[PDB]
């Protein structure tokens, strides 16, 4: 953080993009 | 009602009947029909 600058999070976090992944694997 | 906050659904749970000698096949089928919308152009100025 800094003088004004914030960072924002995404609205996806990394476990739920795991399950994608996991859900493409598991229907190939 | 109100207002809620939540956990979003990725979506449902499928659990594909596997086995080393099963196969599924179609009887039937349809015809369906969509549609994509795409931008070509712009103002001139
Ligand atoms: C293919 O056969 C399998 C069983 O060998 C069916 O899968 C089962 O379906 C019942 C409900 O009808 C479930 O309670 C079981 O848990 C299922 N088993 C497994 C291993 O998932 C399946 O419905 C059949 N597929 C079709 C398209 O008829
Ligand atoms: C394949 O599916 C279609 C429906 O998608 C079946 O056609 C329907 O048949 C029922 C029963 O006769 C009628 O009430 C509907 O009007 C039909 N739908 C349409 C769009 O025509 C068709 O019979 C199926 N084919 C087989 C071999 O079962």
């Amino acid at each position: 953080k800094f003088k004004g600058l914030t960072v924002l999070p995404p609205l996806l976090t990394d476990e739920m993009i795991a399950q994608y992944t996991s859900a493409l694997l598991a229907g190939t | 009602q109100s207002i809620i906050a939540y956990t979003m659904s990725l979506g449902a749970e499928n659990s594909v009947a596997y086995s080393n000698n099963s196969i599924a096949i179609p009887t039937n089928f349809t015809i369906s029909v969509t549609t994509e919308i795409l931008p070509v152009s712009m103002t001139k100025t």
